[PDB]
């Protein structure tokens, strides 16, 4: 897992002048921060029990 | 006979586009020039690339 700038850096280099504009939000997406999902609940842990 | 026109457009285009150059009537063979439509199209690449 590299960091997120050398990434940007890298998603904007390697792409033309025609296709910039249009693919910024996928290279906004790539290098967002992990925010996990809320996955299921099964609640109540061996500790909490 | 309707495209007449259109090979004699073709034959001048083709004598036109390989235009020698000559300074008093004699031509001077080996000699290399390079257009304003050429410049200006090396102008325009080269502000492309570095506006993008």
């Amino acid at each position: 897992e590299g960091n997120s700038v050398a990434g940007i850096i890298k998603s904007v280099n390697e792409t033309s002048g025609a296709n910039l504009l249009s693919s910024l939000k996928t290279i906004k997406a790539q290098a967002a921060p992990i925010y996990p999902a809320a996955a299921s609940s099964t609640g109540y842990s061996t500790q909490a029990k | 006979a309707k495209n007449a026109s259109e090979v004699s457009e073709l034959l001048a285009k083709s004598l036109a586009e390989k235009a020698v150059v000559t300074e008093g009537g004699k031509v001077v063979e080996g000699f290399s020039y390079v257009s304003k439509a050429v410049a200006a199209k090396v102008i325009a690449t080269r502000r492309a690339e570095v506006h993008e």
